[PDB]
C-alpha cells in the first residue's frame, strides 16, 4: 500500500573484501583465530565423550598440529576436533557472521563445564589476510570426508576428499601469499604462539624439518599451564614458583604471590606476583608497560598496563583472565575501557592487602622495602586516595634506631606525652643529617627525629602533612618548637636584648644576603646557621630542583624561600662579636668576620654558594696571613 | 551480539574525565563521597517504601480478617461495607507503595555500575615465599 | 643509563598569592584571566554536579603559570586532618547569602563567594566583613542594595524583613580598577537574590573576560 | 568426487548486530558518520551542477543542518545533498557493504577534482548505537519523496511521500535511546562535532533553543540559535602556499589552538608522492607550562584524512623532541580500518614522520636567518633542541648547527658554534668549553684562567641538559669538543714554558707526593697544571666518568639509585699551581718539616676548599666549618 517491506540485504561481493581488508590490522593473528577454533572443536569432543565415550573410538587424542611447508609455501594446520559435515561446511563455514560454536553452546544450556569462544562467526576469513587460497578438509563421524576450497572470490567448492584419511576434525591449508613467507619461519611462528596462545588448554605442536631434516614434533610449543584455573587451596608454592619463572623468565622465584577473584557482572581470576628484585630498567620512560597481561578465556587480548594498573605499582607481574568481556570485532581491543579501570581498582586493593601482610613478615618486608620503597613513595606522591594506606608501609631511620628502619606508627608510640609533632630532617646522607646542627638541641631535649636521605623524600614528605593525628615538622625550617622552660624563656628574651644590636649590625653587614638575623636555641655547637622560611623550597628541595634538566627557571620566583641567620648566644665567637660591636660596630675586620661566618654557615647549612671562588679567595688570604705571605 | 550491559559504568577515579582548572586529587574523592551518599539515600528510600508497603499490607490483611468477622456478625454487614472501602484504600496504598517499589526496581535497572555492584570478593589468597 | 621524570606539586595558595600581590588596583587584565580560569573550572564542576558551598579563598590554588585550580569540594571530603575550630564562625565575607541564610549550594552561591574574592583580588583585601550571618549581610547589603521582605528566598533562617532597605554602591567605584563591565558581572554575582545572579557559563562567556 | 559450487552466504540477522555492537567503541562517531555522508551527497551535487547548472533548479544552497528535539528525544539531520531514489533506498541504503560513493568513484572520470569521504557501505548503521529507530526521508530530482524506515529489526520499509516538502537531499530522523539524552545537549553536540566535522567544506549549523531573557517585553531575547560558527575555520593547507598570507594564515593558528597571538614560525609542506599529503607546521611563540608533562597524552599534530579527523598519535607522527610543534597533516590516500579510528599499516606513519622531521629542520634553518626571532625561538625551546641532539643521533648533523652559547669572547651575546669555529686561532684545533651551575660561576672559574691567558675562547654551558648534550656531541665541523674541567687540558703553548712546568714539577715533586699521602683516599692523584692562575690548586675530573656537575645532576635527578654507576663514575684528581705563593710556601714548609701536622692540616683545608670550588659536595660539611670556626677562634684569641 503506502508502505513496502523488505528484509535487509548484504552485498557479499564487497562484504567479504571488508572482512579481509578493513576488519583486521595485524595479520599474524590469523594463527590465533585458527588455533582458537581448533581448541573449541577439541572442547566439543570432550563434552560429547562425556555422554558417549564410544565417540572417541575414532580418536581418543586431543591436540593441534602445525606443519609448515616451504616447498609449497603453504601452512598446514591439523585440528583433531569433531569435524564438520557436508551441510556444516555449506551452512556454517561458508556463512558470514555465523558459527556452530555458538549453536553448540546453545545446546550446552542443558548444563556443561565447557568454556568456548567464538561469538562473532567471521574469524575464519582472516586466513585470507595472509593466505592467497584456503583449503579445508574435514571428516565428521556422521559423514564422509570432504574438501572445501576457496580463494575468497565470492564462491567456494565442495567435493569428497580422496587419499589421506582424516579420523576426525579438519585440516586447514594455507596457500600463503608470496610476500607472506615470513610465517614459514620457526621464530616467527613461535613469536605468534607466545603472543596469543601460551595458555591454550590443549597441546599444540610445531613440526620443523630438522635432524635427516624431518618434521620434529615440538610438543613443548605451548607447555605453559594455567594456574589461576586451578583451586588455590590445592596449589603449592613450588608450583607458583614454576609459573612465575615461566611467566617472567627470571631464574629467581618470586617474593610473594596472591590469588584474586571476583564474581558477578564482572568475573575473573588473577595472579599477582611480587618480585624479589627490582629490574635495572624499572623506571625506563619508554619501557613497554606489559607487566600484567589481560586474557579472556585464556586468550591474550592486551597488556596495556598504562591503564590497567597504577604507575607506582608497575613492577608487579601477573595475569588477569576474565570470563566475559565486551571485546571489539577485533579481539585486540576491549570496548568500555572503564571496565579496565574497575579491574584496576580491585587489583590495587589486593596489592595493598598483600603489602600489609608482607609487612607482617618483617624479614622479607625489609627486603621488599629496600628494593621497592621508591615505588611506595611514588604512590604517596601520585595517589591521593590510597596515600594513607601507603603511609603505613613507610620506614625510615631514626635517632634511637641503628641501621634499622622504623614506621611512623612506631615513632608515634615513642613520642613524649607533651610531644605534638614528628621531628624530621632531610638531606643527601644519613651521616650528613646525623651531624647537622639542626638536630643537636633536639637530641638535647631527648627527642627522636626521622632521617630522610633520598631526593624523592622531598616529594613524599610534601604530602605527608599529618600522620595518626600527629603533625610533622622540619628542624631546618623557621619556627621549630622545642620544650620551653619558662626560666629559660626569660633568659632567652634577655639574650635577645643582649645581642639585639649585634643582630642589627650583622643585618646591616649582610643586608642583601640574609632576610633576618636572630638568635635561636635550636643550635648547640654552632655559632650560627641558615634556616629556611616555612614558605618555599628548603635547602634540599632547592638543590634538587636546580638539578632538574627540564625545569622551568621562572618557577623560582615563587619558590625562593627567605634565609634567616640563626645565632647561638652561647659561643665565644658570638659573645666576642657582641663585645666587638660594643667596642666598635664599624670595625672592618669584624665585619669581614661576620661575612665569613655567614658564608661558612650558608655553605654548611646545605645552601648554594653564590661564588665558591670568592669564598675560597678570602680563605686563601687568611691562609696567607697565617703563613705570613702578605 | 549485545554488550549494552556494560554501557553504564561509573568510575569515581576516572582520570580521563578531568579539567585544567580542577585539582583531581580532591575531585576524585568528591565523586566517591557523592556516590556513597547516593547509595545511602537510595537505600533509605527503598527501605522506607518497603516498610510502608508492609504496613499497609498488614493493615489490610487485618481488615480482611475483620471483613470476614463483620460478614458473620448479625448486622455487622453495615460496618462491613464501610470497612471494605477502608480495606480497599489500604490495599490501594499498599499497591502505590509497590508501584513506588516498582519504580525503585526501575531505578536499580537504571543504576550505573561500580565496584560495589559489578562484583563481589569471590576469592582471595595471599602467600609469601618465605624460606 | 635510562631516563625518567618526576614533578613537583604547586602549593601556591590564593591567600599567599594575595599576600605576595600588590596594593589595591591589582591589574584588571590579570584578574580577568584569573576570573575566567576560575569560571571555566566552575562550568566543569557544574556539569559534574560538584557540590561545595564551603569553597573559600584558601581552597583556590594559583599556579606559577597563572592557572586557577579548584580543590576541596565541601566539608564532606575536606579537613580530615587538623583544621580550623571556627570554619563557620570566622567572618564569612566569602560565603553567599544563601550560606548565611542556611539554605544550600548552587551556581549563584559559588559565584557569590568568588565574586567577593574577585573584589578581594582587586583590593588585596576582603570585600565585606561582618560578625554574625545577619551582620555579614548587613555589610553585603551596603554594596549590592537591600529590599524588605518581598525579595527574599523561601528557605531563610535569618529574620528576613528585619534588614532596613538601602541602596547599592557602584561596584565600579568601590572596587579598585573595577571596569564597569566587571562591576556589572560582579554586582550580578553579589546580588542578594540568587535568581538575579549570573551563571558561571554566562559570566565566563562575557566579553569582559 | 563431483565438485559442487556454492556462493558465500551471510547471516544478516547476526551481521547487523556485529556492525552495531562490535565495530565501534566510541559512540561520538554517531554524528561524525552522519555528517560525513551528508558532505558526500553535497559533493555529488557540486559535481553534477558543475557540469550541468540545471541540476540546481530545485535548490542551489549547499549545507548541513542539525536540529535537536528534546520534547521527542529525537535528532534531525538535514542534508541538502543530491538525495536518493526509491531504488537507491532499497539497493544502497538497505544493503550492507553497499555504497554509491563507488558509483561516483567509477562514474567521475571527468570529476577528478571530486573526493568522497570513505567507502564501506556500513557506517550508516552506526546510528543505531544511540538510536532506537532511524527514518530517512529523501527526494532525488529523478524520483519522488520517500520515507525509509527501520528499527534494525531484520527488515526495513519504504513509505510514499507524506507531504513534508523535501525536494532535495534527505532528512535523517534519529529516535534516541532512553539513556542517550546527553546528545540533546548543546555542549555535548559541540564537543563532538568540534572533533570530527572541523574541516567540512560545507557549513554546519545548529538550531538550538536560544537561551534568552523571559519573553516579557520588560525584556526579550531571540528564540533560536543559528550555530554556523562550527565551520568558521577553513582548510588552509588546501590552498597554494605562494598565495597564502599571514593575514588569514595567522588566524588559522589562533583558531587551531586557543592562543591569542600569532605563531612564531611556520612551514607549509606539500607531498606529491605516493603518500600524497599536505601539512601545516606551527611553532608557538611561547612554550606551554605542561610542555614536559609527558604523563599527558600528546595531541599537537593531528592526522586528518580527506579533511576528517582520524588520529592524533604524535607518538608515531613525530619524535618526542619535536613535541611542541602543532599542526595538521591531511592525506586522502590512507588505508583506514573499518572503524576509521586507526590507520592500518603503521609503517605509513613512519615514512610520514621522516618527511615531517626533514621539513621541521628546514624551518629551523630558515629561522636561523632571522637572528631576532631565532633568538626568541631558541630561548623558548632550547631544551627541546638539546633533547633531540641527545636522542636523535641521525639528525645531529642539523640540530648541532642550531645550538647557541655564551662565550668568553661574546659575553652577553649568545653565538653559534659555527661562528666560534670561524674565529678559532690557527692553533686552536678544538672547542673549549666548561659546564657548571651558572654563568658567573664558570666565568670566574680557575679552569678558564689560563685559557683566557692563551687567547682562547670558552663556551659556557649551564643547564643539566647541556651536561647531557656533551655526552653525545663529540665533534663539530671536524673538531672535537674539550672540557676544561677534565685532566690533561692540552692548551696550545710555548714548549719552553712547558719545560718551565717540568722544572716546576721537579721543584714541587716532593710536595705533590706529600700531599697525596695527606689526602690518601681523598684524591686519586696530586699533580701540577698551568691551567690555573690565581688559585693554589684545583680538583679536576678524569677523562671519563661523571663530572662534578654531572654528578650533581645525576645523583639528584635520577630516580634510580645506581650506586654501581655512582661508584664507577666518582673519579677526581688534584692539580697544583706551582706559581702560587701558598704553594711556594708549602714547598718550603715541606722542606722544613714534611711531618708538620699544621702544614698537613693546611693541605687538607686547601683540598676541601678545592672541592668546593670545583663543585664537589663535602662528605661532612660540618667538619669543614668546624675547622673554619677553629681558625676564627684563633684569630679572635678564643
Ligand atoms: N577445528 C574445527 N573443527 C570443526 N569445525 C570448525 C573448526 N574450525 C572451525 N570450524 C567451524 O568454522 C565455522 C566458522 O566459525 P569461525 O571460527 O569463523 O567463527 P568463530 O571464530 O567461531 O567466531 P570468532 O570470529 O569470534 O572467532 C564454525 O561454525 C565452526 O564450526
Ligand atoms: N545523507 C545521505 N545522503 C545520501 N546518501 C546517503 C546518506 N546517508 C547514507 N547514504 C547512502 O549510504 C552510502 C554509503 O554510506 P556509508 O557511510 O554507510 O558508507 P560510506 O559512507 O561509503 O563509507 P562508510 O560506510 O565508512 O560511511 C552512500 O553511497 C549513500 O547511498
Ligand atoms: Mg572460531
Ligand atoms: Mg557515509
Amino acid at each position: 500500500e503506502e508502505v513496502e517491506t523488505f528484509a535487509f540485504q548484504a552485498e557479499i561481493a564487497q562484504l567479504m573484501s571488508l572482512i579481509i581488508n578493513t576488519f583486521y590490522s595485524n595479520k599474524e593473528i590469523f594463527l590465533r583465530e585458527l588455533i582458537s577454533n581448533a581448541s573449541d572443536a577439541l572442547d566439543k569432543i570432550r563434552y560429547e565423550s562425556l555422554t558417549d565415550p564410544s565417540k572417541l573410538d575414532s580418536g581418543k587424542e586431543l591436540k593441534i598440529d602445525i606443519i609448515p611447508n616451504p616447498q609449497e609455501r603453504t601452512l598446514t594446520l591439523v585440528d583433531t576436533g569433531i569435524g564438520m559435515t557436508k551441510a556444516d561446511l555449506i551452512n556454517n563455514l561458508g556463512t558470514i557472521a555465523k558459527s556452530g560454536t555458538k549453536a553448540f553452546m546453545e545446546a550446552l544450556q542443558a548444563g556443561a563445564d565447557i568454556s568456548m569462544i567464538g561469538q562473532f562467526g567471521v574469524g575464519f576469513y582472516s586466513a585470507y589476510l595472509v593466505a592467497e587460497k584456503v583449503v579445508v578438509i574435514t571428516k565428521h563421524n556422521d559423514d564422509e570426508q570432504y574438501a572445501w576450497e576457496s580463494s575468497a572470490g565470492g564462491s567456494f567448492t565442495v567435493r569428497a576428499d580422496h587419499g589421506e584419511p582424516i579420523g576426525r576434525g579438519t585440516k586447514v591449508i594455507l596457500h600463503l601469499k608470496e610476500d607472506q613467507t615470513e610465517y614459514l619461519e620457526e621464530r616467527r611462528v613461535k613469536e605468534v604462539v607466545k603472543k596469543h596462545s601460551q595458555f591454550i588448554g590443549y597441546p599444540i605442536t610445531l613440526y620443523l624439518e630438522k635432524e635427516k631434516e624431518k618434521y620434529i614434533d615440538q610438543e613443548e610449543l605451548n607447555k605453559t599451564k594455567p594456574i589461576w584455573t586451578r583451586n588455590p587451596d590445592d596449589i603449592t608454592q613450588e608450583e607458583y614458583g614454576e609459573f612465575y619463572k615461566s611467566l617472567t623468565n627470571d631464574w629467581e622465584d618470586h617474593l610473594a604471590v596472591k590469588h584474586f577473584s571476583v564474581e558477578g557482572q564482572l568475573e575473573f581470576r588473577a595472579l599477582l606476583f611480587i618480585p624479589r628484585r627490582a629490574p635495572f630498567d624499572l623506571f625506563e620512560n619508554k619501557k613497554k608497560k606489559n607487566n600484567i597481561k589481560l586474557y579472556v578465556r585464556r586468550v591474550f587480548i592486551m597488556d596495556s598496563c598504562d591503564e590497567l594498573i597504577p604507575e607506582y605499582l608497575n613492577f608487579i607481574r601477573g595475569v588477569v583472565d576474565s570470563e566475559d568481556l565486551p571485546l571489539n570485532i577485533s579481539r585486540e581491543m576491549l570496548q568500555q575501557s572503564k571496565i579496565l579501570k574497575v579491574i584496576r581498582k580491585n587489583i590495587v586493593k589486593k596489592c595493598l592487602e598483600l603489602f600489609s601482610e608482607l609487612a607482617e613478615d618483617k624479614e622479607n618486608y625489609k627486603k621488599f622495602y629496600e628494593a621497592f620503597s621508591k615505588n611506595l613513595k611514588l604512590g604517596i606522591h601520585e595517589d591521593s586516595t590510597n596515600r594513607r594506606r601507603l603511609s603505613e608501609l613507610l620506614r625510615y631511620h631514626t635517632s634511637q634506631s641503628g641501621d634499622e628502619m622504623t614506621s611512623l606508627s612506631e615513632y608515634v608510640s615513642r613520642m613524649k606525652e607533651t610531644q605534638k609533632s614528628i621531628y624530621y630532617i632531610t638531606g643527601e646522607s644519613k651521616e650528613q643529617v646525623a651531624n647537622s646542627a639542626f638536630v643537636e638541641r633536639v637530641r638535647k631535649r631527648g627527642f627522636e627525629v626521622v632521617y630522610m636521605t633520598e631526593p624523592i623524600d622531598e616529594y613524599c614528605v610534601q604530602q605527608l602533612k599529618e600522620f595518626d593525628g600527629k603533625s610533622l615538622v622540619s628542624v631546618t625550617k623557621e619556627g621549630l618548637e622545642l620544650p620551653e622552660d619558662e626560666e629559660e624563656k626569660k633568659k632567652m628574651e634577655e639574650s635577645k636584648a643582649k645581642f639585639e644590636n649585634l643582630c642589627k649590625l650583622m643585618k646591616e653587614i649582610l643586608d642583601k644576603k640574609v632576610e633576618k638575623v636572630t638568635i635561636s636555641n635550636r643550635l648547640v655547637s654552632s655559632p650560627c646557621c641558615i634556616v629556611t622560611s616555612t614558605y618555599g623550597w628548603t635547602a634540599n628541595m632547592e638543590r634538587i630542583m636546580k638539578a632538574q634538566a627540564l625545569r622551568d627557571n621562572s618557577t623560582m620566583g615563587y619558590m625562593m624561600a627567605k634565609k634567616h641567620l640563626e645565632i647561638n648566644p652561647d659561643h665565644p665567637i658570638v659573645e666576642t662579636l657582641r663585645q666587638k660591636a660594643e667596642a666598635d660596630k664599624n670595625d672592618k675586620a669584624v665585619k669581614d668576620l661576620v661575612v665569613l661566618l655567614f658564608e661558612t654557615a650558608l655553605l654548611s647549612s646545605g645552601f648554594s654558594l653564590e661564588d665558591p671562588q670568592t669564598h675560597s679567595n678570602r680563605i686563601y688570604r687568611m691562609i696567607k696571613l697565617g703563613l705570613g705571605i702578605d | 551480539v549485545d554488550y549494552s550491559v556494560w554501557d553504564h559504568i561509573e568510575v569515581s577515579d576516572d582520570e580521563d574525565e578531568t579539567h585544567p582548572n580542577i585539582d583531581t586529587a580532591s575531585l576524585f574523592r568528591w565523586r566517591h563521597q557523592a556516590r556513597v551518599e547516593r547509595m545511602e539515600q537510595f537505600q533509605k528510600e527503598k527501605e522506607e517504601l518497603d516498610r510502608g508497603c508492609r504496613e499497609c499490607k498488614r493493615k489490610v490483611a487485618e481488615c480482611q480478617r475483620k471483613l470476614k468477622e463483620l460478614e458473620v456478625a448479625e448486622g455487622g454487614k453495615a460496618e462491613l461495607e464501610r470497612l471494605q472501602a477502608e480495606a480497599q484504600q489500604l490495599r490501594k496504598e499498599e499497591r502505590s507503595w509497590e508501584q513506588k517499589l516498582e519504580e525503585m526496581r526501575k531505578k536499580e535497572k537504571s543504576m550505573p555500575w561500580n565496584v560495589d555492584t559489578l562484583s563481589k570478593d569471590g576469592f582471595s589468597k595471599s602467600m609469601v615465599n618465605t624460606k | 643509563i635510562k631516563v625518567t621524570l618526576v614533578f613537583e606539586h604547586v602549593d601556591q595558595d590564593l591567600r599567599t598569592y594575595l599576600d605576595k600581590a600588590p596594593p589595591p588596583g591589582l591589574p584588571a587584565e590579570t584578574i580577568k584571566d584569573l576570573m575566567r580560569q576560575f569560571l571555566r573550572g566552575l562550568d566543569f564542576l557544574h556539569a559534574n554536579c560538584i557540590v561545595h558551598r564551603d569553597l573559600k579563598p584558601e581552597n583556590i590554588l594559583v599556579t606559577s603559570g597563572g592557572t586557577v585550580k579548584l580543590a576541596d569540594f565541601g566539608l564532606a571530603r575536606i579537613y580530615s586532618y587538623q583544621m580550623a575550630l571556627t570554619p563557620v564562625v570566622v567572618t564569612l565575607w566569602y560565603r553567599a547569602p544563601e550560606v548565611l541564610l542556611q539554605s544550600t549550594y548552587a551556581t549563584p552561591v559559588d559565584m557569590w563567594s568568588v565574586g567577593c574574592i574577585f573584589a578581594e583580588m582587586f583590593r588585596r583585601k576582603p570585600l565585606f566583613c561582618g560578625n554574625s550571618e545577619a551582620d555579614q549581610l548587613g555589610k553585603i547589603f551596603d554594596l549590592i542594595g537591600l529590599p524588605p521582605e518581598d525579595d527574599w528566598p523561601r528557605d531563610v533562617s535569618l529574620p528576613r524583613g528585619a534588614f532596613p532597605p538601602r541602596g547599592p554602591r557602584p561596584v565600579q567605584s568601590v572596587v579598585p580598577e573595577m571596569e564597569e563591565s566587571g562591576a556589572q558581572l560582579l554586582l550580578e554575582m553579589l546580588t542578594f537574590n540568587p535568581h538575579k545572579r549570573i551563571s558561571a557559563f554566562r559570566a565566563l562567556q562575557h566579553s569582559y573576560l
